[PDB]
């Protein structure tokens, strides 16, 4: 009837600013300059397809 | 057959004798036949035997083993028991002389030897029929030698890790097989 507390981990490199790194290249850098009309062209283009 | 025997006394343990000296000095003059003297210039009990009233041999060293089990810091009652009987021993050791321990690893096994309120030590006592006074480090046990084998074992068992509710359960195993023999 003795439980210790939990050592909550510390985390190894997982990180949302270290996961853009973890392909090829800087995925940061490869954007766009406007992620609206990216995005309901590509809709209607794939539905148009 | 003049002879004699002289301990000493620490400190802390020399209220309590000049404190309940008057329980002490009686069942080591009658029962006993033996001839006290405490000194205070040197801080010390002497005892001797006087050749003409005595006749057990080993009331010298029945006194001395009394007076000793009193000074390492059982109280009274139990070393009157050390007095009378003829199984009684007393072994002592460390907390670094089972595992290495200092810092604050030192007064947590400290913590988990004697229990909270006292609870887990009296625990060991009352189910191995032993007494135990716990120093500052250094750990004594009363008992005959079978039983202070049986909370040896447990103490050295609570010492290197092991939580205090399985040496509850394994005591009570014991108490079982002991009790029966
Ligand atoms: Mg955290």
């Amino acid at each position: 009837e003795q439980s210790n507390k939990q050592h909550r981990k510390a985390k190894e490199k997982n990180t949302a600013k270290k996961k853009l790194h973890t392909q090829g290249h800087n995925a940061k850098a490869f954007a766009v300059a406007a992620p609206g009309k990216m995005a309901r062209t590509m809709q209607r283009s794939s539905d148009v397809n | 057959k003049f002879e004699s025997r002289k301990i000493m006394v620490p400190p802390h343990r020399m209220t309590p004798l000049r404190n309940s000296w008057t329980k002490i000095y009686p069942p080591l003059v009658e029962h006993l036949k033996l001839q006290v003297r405490m000194n205070l210039k040197t801080k010390s009990v002497e005892l001797r035997t006087n050749p003409k009233f005595t006749t057990d041999p080993g009331a010298l060293q029945k006194g001395a083993d009394f007076i000793k089990a009193f000074t390492l810091g059982f109280d009274l009652d139990d070393s009157i028991a050390l007095l009378r009987l003829d199984d009684l021993y007393i072994e002592t050791f460390e907390v670094k002389d089972v595992k290495t321990l200092t810092g604050d690893h030192l007064s947590r096994a400290i913590g988990r030897i004697a229990g909270k309120d006292g609870k887990t030590k009296f625990a060991i006592e009352n189910a191995t029929r032993t007494r135990i006074v716990l120093a500052d480090s250094k750990i004594h046990i009363l008992g005959g030698f079978t039983h202070i084998r049986m909370a040896r074992e447990s103490v050295v068992s609570l010492i290197l890790g092991s939580p205090p509710g399985k040496v509850y359960g394994n005591l009570r195993t014991v108490a079982s097989r002991l009790k029966e023999r």
